[PDB]
């Protein structure tokens, strides 16, 4: 019933799902997609999907599972549990570690944040399909352009009704519920974050403009390593601090044939 | 007089040498000094599909532990800023690191390792 | 304090700057005193590399190799130099270098007479006076090329194909003038 799986070490991806209801396999389902942790320099990014059958859509409105910016962490946890005791509500989470965000964006081939965000979304929609969920309608909340995202998802799912809209959380109840899952999972992920580094608290929201975050960032600068894995190296906030406070690093991106082929030469010094 | 061209090494320090963990990075780090490798690097090393997985500066590094070939011994020598040099540590193997993937079989480091074997035959006394 | 990563022969004295037999310039060698053995220092340098030695970083990414050398190559450098000058001299007058004063070490090598037999015409009543012989040298180099060709196949590097490769490898120990005579031979 609780997100206990978030207690173990994360260096890549961490998938969490509710058991698929019996109803969800037969009746046609409606799916909602939302995210938490897109903007912070610190911590993971969580993507969530929430599904329920078409007849029990009004029954989803019956419980006050609507999204709100005012909602407390405890207030969201009560609505999440209220979904868990519901015989028809299903859900699936994807907790992308700051290291996975860093490594993807800072790779040899640039895997952009928006592609990685959209690919995680399709992956959960596909996961549901593979799990016997009869998804016939998909509702997605977007931060930017809905036209391209909707066209993308239609090519990925040509037999499913795809609706991508800005502020879809305030408009559709499935998207509101998915939003509660993402926020709860994000809060719980940053709360009990198992940390890979052998050194050890208050950082704030994790956002770049946050004074506590930039204070924590400046404090945790190491000249050789730069920052611990909890920081998103790809973010311009981390990069600028690194450029001024840490030591320079050079990557490939930024005499007879035998000896020349294997970078060998005679030593003139030491 | 002729000592100017020769730098002497402590023979007793070659015996007193505990194995040292050697990592060969695919990036150039301008600094030369101490580092908390055991704080950032070592506890982050993971086991993946290809080989060992770790990330340095937010970039994924994938590598394998390369063994020092039989007939060779690894020593780490230190010199100051009569001339002297001393073997501080020993090593039986070094971990090789490549960006995203383990360096190929055509990697120059792997080619250089096959030299002392050929050099032992090139320079052998003719009968 | 810069750290150096070395790959020396299993059984293993000081570091000596001697003449490079082919280049005629400086080259670092590792001389063993107790056994009177000579080694050459080769360096692995490739761009974008660094070392992590325990709790430290080494900017280089350099890998040093101390491998044995055939002393005859260096001995030839002095024998060829003296050859043009005149005729038949003792070893103390041939192995002379004001630039590289550590060439004295070559005179104290074990089994010099047996070694010099390969590349020099000698006179002396049991002295010893040596004169550089071209016929013996090319015959000795012919053996060196065959010695390496046998080693190339075993190690599987990359009959005429490997012969022209072995000549080029050995030419990194003998001056350009000698290399040309070896190919014609």
């Amino acid at each position: 019933m609780d997100l206990s799986e978030l207690e173990r070490d994360n260096t890549g991806r961490c998938r969490l799902s509710s058991p698929v209801p019996a109803v969800c396999r037969k009746e046609p389902c409606v799916l909602g997609v939302d995210e938490a942790g897109r903007g912070p320099v610190l911590g993971p990014m969580v993507y969530a999907i929430c599904y329920c059958p078409l007849p029990r859509l009004a029954d989803l409105e019956a419980l006050k599972v609507a999204d709100s910016k005012t909602l407390l962490e405890s207030e969201r946890e009560r609505l999440f549990a209220k979904m868990e005791d519901t015989d028809f509500v299903g859900w699936a989470l994807d907790v992308l570690s700051p290291n996975l965000i860093s490594t993807s964006m800072l790779g040899r081939v640039k895997y952009n944040l928006n592609s990685l965000s959209h690919d995680t979304a399709t992956g959960l929609i596909q996961y549901a399909l593979d799990q016997g969920v009869n998804v016939t309608q998909v509702f997605v909340d977007t931060v930017g352009m809905p036209e391209t995202y909707q066209a993308r998802l239609q090519q990925s799912f040509p037999g499913i009704e795809v609706t991508v809209k800005a502020k879809a959380d305030a408009l559709y109840p499935v998207v509101s519920a998915a939003s509660i899952c993402a926020k709860v999972a994000r809060d719980q992920a940053v709360k009990k974050w198992q940390f890979v580094e052998k050194l050890q608290t208050d950082y704030g929201s994790g956002y770049p403009n946050d004074p506590k975050t930039k204070a924590w960032l400046k404090e945790h600068v190491e000249p050789v390593f730069g920052f611990p894995q909890f920081v998103r190296f790809s973010w311009r906030t981390a990069q600028t601090i690194l450029e001024k406070e840490a030591e320079d690093v050079i990557w490939e991106d930024s005499s007879h044939r035998y000896f020349l082929e294997r970078g060998l030469e005679s030593a003139t010094s030491l | 007089a002729i000592e100017r061209h020769r730098v002497h090494l402590r023979s007793a320090t070659l015996r007193d040498a505990v194995p040292a963990t050697l990592h060969l990075l695919p990036c150039e780090v301008a600094v030369d000094g101490p580092a908390p490798v055991g704080r950032f690097f070592t506890p982050a090393i993971r086991q993946g599909p290809e080989g060992l997985e770790v990330s340095f500066r937010g970039r994924c590094l994938r590598g394998e532990e390369v063994a020092v070939p039989p007939g060779l011994v690894g020593y780490v020598m230190v010199t100051e800023e009569d001339r002297f040099i001393g073997a501080t540590a020993n090593f039986s193997r070094f971990t090789l690191w490549g960006l995203e993937t383990i360096p190929g079989p055509d990697a120059k480091v792997r080619g250089a390792l096959t030299w002392p074997s050929l050099a032992a035959a090139i320079h052998a006394q003719v009968p | 304090m810069r750290q150096h990563v070395f790959l020396v022969s299993e059984y293993l004295l000081m570091f000596v700057k001697l003449v490079n037999p082919c280049s005629g310039e400086g080259a670092i060698y590792l001389f063993n005193m107790c056994l009177q053995q000579l080694f050459e220092v080769k360096v692995f340098k490739e761009k974008h590399h660094s070392w992590f030695i325990n709790q430290s970083v080494q900017s280089g990414g350099l890998l040093h190799f101390a491998t044995p050398v055939d002393p005859l190559f260096l001995l030839l450098h002095y024998l060829i130099k003296a050859d043009k000058e005149g005729k038949f001299q003792p070893l103390d007058q041939v192995v002379v270098d004001n630039v590289f004063p550590n060439c004295i070490l070559l005179l104290k090598l074990p089994g010099l007479e047996k070694l010099l037999h390969h590349v020099t015409e000698e006179k002396g009543n049991p002295k010893k006076y040596y004169k550089y012989s071209k016929e013996k040298t090319l015959k000795w180099l012919e053996k060196k090329v065959n010695q390496t060709v046998a080693a190339l196949k075993t190690n599987n590097v990359n009959e005429e194909d490997y012969i022209r490769y072995a000549h080029g490898l050995i030419s990194d120990y003998i001056p350009k003038e000698l290399s040309d005579d070896l190919s014609k031979y």
